[PDB]
C-alpha cells in the first residue's frame, strides 16, 4: 500500500497560520520529493511549491514566497506545508504529491497525490449542522436528510454506513444569506422497500467534531 | 625513523568524511603508545588485534584515514555498518584488522554560524566499495530521465554540509575519526614496534 | 513563468467518440517533464501521462499522449462516460511548475425528464421556527431546468436556493435540489405548497404539490 | 546488501531430525558469527547457539546440547543448524541472526557486541505424523465498494502464501491467519476490497503457493452470473 | 540462566502519547540489553542495543537507558507503524535469553465493520463440502460478534473465525468467520445469514443471501 494521506480539514480566522501534514507510507520517503498545489472552488490547481526529501531544499513560486514554508520530518516520515497571513483567497483545497521511490529508482513523475485537505479562511465560527428527515411520501420513491446551518465546509454524507450508493445525490452545499451552509442528500429506492428496509443518513462535520446518525421514517 | 602519527592525530584541519585523507605509513618504528595510553578519546575501538599488542608487532604497511563526522555517526565506522556515511562516504571491510579512534572536537570544528567547510555524500547510485573515495560533484539522477547537469525534478546535487553548531548535544557535534589499518603482504615488515 | 494554455475551455462529446486536449506552452517546455492529470469531481487529480507520451500505471490503453517543444496533445480514444472530468496538463521542468487551466471533458446523451419530488418540512425542524420545503428534479439531461416555487398560487421570489450536483459517471445526468425556506409563521400561513418544473423532456411544466397539514 | 535466506518451512515426523540451511550473501562470510533463535508459534525467543563460520567452532544451549549440530561450509557461503529427537514442543520458526564483529577496547581487553543486526525470514518447521496435503483454491465472487476473495482450504502444514495479480495488487489485501480444522487440516482466506467499477474491466486472479507440497494454484475470480 | 522479566505483557495508547515499558534481569548484566521490535510475521528488527544505543536507521522517537538489573524502553511519539511486539535480550552472560515480550497496540476513533457475504463456490460443491464465507473489513476495536443464522436458526459449533493483526496504517482489524457444512446440509436451506454486533454500529448488521 503506497498512499500519501493529509491532515483534516481546517478553520483558521484571517491573518493566522494553517499547517497541512502529508504521511507518506509504502515507498522510500528519504529518496522522494514533495510538491505542494491548491484548488480553488470550481477553479484550476495552483502550484504552491516543492521540497526535496532528502536534503529539504525548497523552491516555492513568487506569489506564495513570503507565506508559505515547506518542511518535512524524516522520523515520521510526513511533510509539512505552512501558509501565513491567511486571506480568504486562500479559502481552497491542498494537495501534496511525491513519486514513488524504490531503494534505486524514483518514479519520473508525480504518480502518488495526497486525498487534500480543505481550508477555509473567515471571521465565522465554527457551527455544528442541524439534521433534519426528509421523509418519503404515502413504482419508486425517494427519501434523503437535510443537513442545514453548519460552518464551514466540508460535510460529509453516507447512508447506511456506506451499504447504500446506488441512487444517491448529494448535492453541494449552498452559502445561505445567514452565512451559514445547507446541504440536502437524497437518493431513489424502489417502493416495496419503505415499510420494510430501513434508511438512516450519516453526516459527519469534522470542523465542529459533530457525528450524527438520523434514521429516515415515512409519515 | 619514526612514523608520523602526530602529523594525523594533531593536524590542524581534518577532510570532509566524503573526501577523507588518507596517509600511507612505510619504513618506521611506530610508537602507539601515546595512542592506548591517552585519555582524551571518546571512541577507541580495535579489530583482529588489541591496541596494548602494537608495540610489539609489525606490518607490511600502515594506513591512517582521517576525516570529520557527526558524534552519533561514528557507530557507523565499524565493519558491516550501513547509514550514510558508511553507504555513501567510508566503508570498511567486513576482514577489517585496525582501529577506529575518535574524539570530539566541537572547540575546533564548530562555529557559532556554523562550520559549512565540512561536506558528506547524501545521494550516491550505489554504496562505496572497502577503502573507496569518490569526491565527484556530478548532480545526481534520482530517475531514469539525464539531468545533463541541472538540478530540478530527480536532479539533485550529492555533497551535503554538516553546518556544525556547538549543539547542546554531544551526538551532533563533529568528531574527528582516525582509522588505522594494519595490511600483512607477502612481503617483508616495514612498520614496526619499538619491541620489534 | 511558462504558460500552459489548454485546448478547448469545454468539450463535449458522446461515448465512443474520440477526444483531442491540446496544451500549448509559452516556450518550449522538455518532453519528459510534461504530464497530464485527469480530475473526477470530489476527487484528488490522478496521473494519466507522464514525459508527454508515457502511460502511468493502471492507466488504460484508450489514453494516449503525444506532442513536443511548445504543443502536446492528449487523446482519449474509446470516450466512456466515466471519462467526464478536467484534464490538466502540468509542466515541471522549470519552476514555477506551472498548471493549464484545464478542459473540461463532458459527455453527450439523449434527452432524459426529470423526476420531481416534494418534500414538506419535518416537524423536528419546525420546532426550531425555520421551514424548509425541497423540491428534487432527478436524473435529467440537458442541465438546463427551471424550478418555480408557488405557494397559494402565489409565485415565490428571492426565498428559495438552488444546487445542481455534477454529471453522472454512468448514465451521464444532472440532478437539481431547490430548497425554500420561510419562518414558521409564514409558512403555517399558507396551504398548498407546489414547485412546477419547466425542461426540454416534458411536453408541458409538471407541477408537483402538496397540502400544509394533509 | 546483507541476506540471509533461510530453506523452506518442513513438516518432520517425531523422533526424526530436521536441517535448516542458511545462505549468507553481501558479506564476507568468515568474518562474522551465526547465532540461531527459535520462537515456537505465538511464544517468545530462544536462543540456540552460535557458530564460528570461520573454523566451525560451536557453543550451544544446555538444553539443546547433545541434540542440536551447528556446520557452515564455506564454499557455498552456507550455516547449517541441525536438530534431532524432534518432540512437539520444537515445532516453530527457525531464525539465523547475525551480529557484528567482536573489538578489543584501549585497554586490550575483548568486548563482545551480540545484538542481532541482520535475521533470516525464518523457517517454519512442523513436528507431527500428518501427512503433507496440497490445497484447494476456491473463488470467494464479488456482490461504492466491492470485495473478492479466495478460499485456501485443506493443507498441512502451515504455511501458504497468497499473492494478488502476481504482486501488482496489495492495497486493500487482507491474507487472514490459517484456522486449524477439526480435520487437522488448515485452511486460511484472502480477500481484496476494489472499487465496483473495476468488475468489468479489471481482471482478478489470486496466486496461491503451498511449498511443502510443491502447490502452485491460480485461480481467476469473477462475478457471478 | 538469567531470566528477563518484561512489563506489562501489553498495552495500549493513542498516537502522539509517550509509552515507557520495562526489562529486569535475575542478576546483574551490565549495560548488555538490547530491544528488538517484532511486526506481526516477521523477523525481530534491532531498534536499541547496549540498552542505551540507537540502531542507524531507526526514528529518533525510541530511546533506551539502564544498567545492572532494571532497564526501560520509550517511544515518545507514538506512531502508527510502531504496532509491534517489543522484546528485550541479554548477552552479559551464556546462554543468550530474551524477555517474555511486550505487545503494544494503538487506540484510534472507533470504526464500524463493512460486512460481506461469499456464497459456496459451486466447484466446492462438487466436492461434497460448502464453506460460507463472513467478512468483517477495517473495524475498531478488536471485540466484534459474528452470528451465523440459518433459515433464522442460530448456529454453534460449526464456523471458525480468524482475526488480522492491527493494520499498521489505519490501526483496524478485519475478521473473517466460515461456516463449514455438508452439502446435503446445504441445500436444505435457503437464507444463510451472518450477524454483525460492534461497538461501531447502533444496531447489530446482517448480511444474507438466498441459496437459490
Ligand atoms: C597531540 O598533541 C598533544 C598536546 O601537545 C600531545 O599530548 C599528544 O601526544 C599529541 N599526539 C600525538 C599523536 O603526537
Amino acid at each position: 500500500q503506497v498512499q500519501l494521506v493529509q491532515s483534516g480539514p481546517e478553520v483558521k480566522k484571517p491573518g493566522t497560520s494553517v499547517k497541512v501534514s502529508c504521511k507518506a507510507s509504502g515507498f522510500t520517503f528519504t529518496s522522494s520529493a514533495m510538491q505542494w498545489v491548491r484548488q480553488a472552488r470550481g477553479q484550476r490547481l495552483e502550484w504552491i511549491g516543492w521540497i526535496v526529501v532528502g536534503s529539504g531544499n525548497t523552491n516555492y513560486a513568487q506569489k506564495f514566497q513570503e507565506r508559505v514554508t515547506i518542511t518535512r520530518d524524516m522520523s515520521t516520515s510526513t511533510a509539512y506545508m505552512e501558509l501565513s497571513s491567511l486571506r480568504s483567497e486562500d479559502t481552497a483545497v491542498y494537495y501534496c504529491a511525491a513519486p514513488y521511490c524504490s531503494s534505486t529508482n524514483c518514479y519520473d513523475a508525480f504518480d502518488i497525490w495526497g486525498q487534500g485537505t480543505m481550508v477555509t479562511v473567515s471571521s465565522a465560527s465554527t457551527k455544528g449542522p442541524s439534521v433534519f428527515p426528509l421523509a418519503p411520501s404515502s413504482g419508486t420513491a425517494a427519501l434523503g436528510c437535510l443537513v442545514k446551518d453548519y460552518f464551514p465546509e466540508p460535510v460529509t454524507v453516507s447512508w447506511n454506513s456506506g451499504a447504500l450508493t446506488s441512487g444517491v445525490h448529494t448535492f453541494p452545499a449552498v452559502l445561505q444569506s445567514s452565512g451559514l451552509y445547507s446541504l440536502s442528500s437524497v437518493v431513489t429506492v424502489p417502493s416495496s422497500s419503505l415499510g420494510t428496509q430501513t434508511y438512516i443518513c450519516n453526516v459527519n462535520h469534522k470542523p465542529s467534531n459533530t457525528k450524527v446518525d438520523k434514521k429516515v421514517e415515512p409519515k | 625513523n619514526l612514523c608520523p602519527f602526530g602529523e594525523v592525530f594533531n593536524a590542524t584541519r581534518f577532510a570532509s568524511v566524503y573526501a577523507w585523507n588518507r596517509k600511507r605509513i612505510s619504513n618506521c618504528v611506530a610508537d602507539y603508545s601515546v595512542l592506548y595510553n591517552s585519555a582524551s578519546f571518546s571512541t577507541f575501538k580495535c579489530y583482529g588485534v588489541s591496541p596494548t599488542k602494537l608495540n610489539d608487532l609489525c606490518f607490511t604497511n600502515v594506513y591512517a584515514d582521517s576525516f570529520v563526522i557527526r558524534g552519533d555517526e561514528v557507530r557507523q565506522i565499524a565493519p558491516g555498518q550501513t547509514g550514510k556515511i558508511a553507504d555513501y562516504n567510508y566503508k570498511l571491510p567486513d576482514d577489517f584488522t585496525g582501529c577506529v579512534i575518535a574524539w570530539n572536537s566541537n572547540n575546533l570544528d564548530s562555529k557559532v554560524g556554523g562550520n559549512y567547510n565540512y561536506l558528506y555524500r547524501l545521494f550516491r547510485k550505489s554504496n562505496l566499495k572497502p577503502f573507496e573515495r569518490d569526491i565527484s560533484t556530478e548532480i545526481y539522477q534520482a530517475g531514469s530521465t539525464p539531468c545533463n547537469g541541472v538540478e530540478g525534478f530527480n536532479c539533485y546535487f550529492p555533497l551535503q554540509s554538516y553546518g556544525f553548531q556547538p549543539t547542546n548535544g554531544v551526538g551532533y557535534q563533529p568528531y574527528r575519526v582516525v582509522v588505522l589499518s594494519f595490511e600483512l603482504l607477502h612481503a617483508p615488515a616495514t612498520v614496526c614496534g619499538p619491541k620489534k | 513563468e511558462i504558460v500552459l494554455t489548454q485546448s478547448p475551455g469545454t468539450l463535449s462529446l458522446s461515448p465512443g467518440e474520440r477526444a483531442t486536449l491540446s496544451c500549448r506552452a509559452s516556450q518550449s517546455v522538455s518532453s519528459s517533464y510534461l504530464a497530464w492529470y485527469q480530475q473526477k469531481p470530489g476527487q484528488a487529480p490522478r496521473l494519466l501521462i507522464y514525459g508527454a507520451s508515457s502511460r502511468a500505471t493502471g492507466i488504460p490503453d484508450r489514453f494516449s499522449g503525444s506532442g513536443s517543444g511548445t504543443d502536446f496533445t492528449l487523446t482519449i480514444s474509446r470516450l466512456e462516460p466515466e471519462d467526464f472530468a478536467v484534464y490538466y496538463c502540468q509542466q515541471y521542468g522549470s519552476s514555477p511548475w506551472t498548471f493549464g487551466q484545464g478542459t473540461k471533458v463532458e459527455i453527450k446523451r439523449t434527452v432524459a425528464a426529470p423526476s420531481v419530488f416534494i418534500f414538506p418540512p419535518s416537524d423536528e425542524q419546525l420546532k426550531s421556527g425555520t421551514a424548509s420545503v425541497v423540491c428534487l428534479l432527478n436524473n435529467f439531461y440537458p442541465r438546463e431546468a427551471k424550478v418555480q416555487w408557488k405557494v397559494d398560487n402565489a409565485l415565490q421570489s428571492g426565498n428559495s436556493q438552488e444546487s445542481v450536483t455534477e454529471q453522472d459517471s454512468k448514465d451521464s445526468t444532472y440532478s437539481l435540489s431547490s430548497t425554500l425556506t420561510l419562518s414558521k409563521a409564514d409558512y403555517e400561513k399558507h396551504k398548498v405548497y407546489a414547485c412546477e418544473v419547466t425542461h426540454q423532456g416534458l411536453s408541458s411544466p409538471v407541477t408537483k404539490s402538496f397540502n400544509r397539514g394533509e
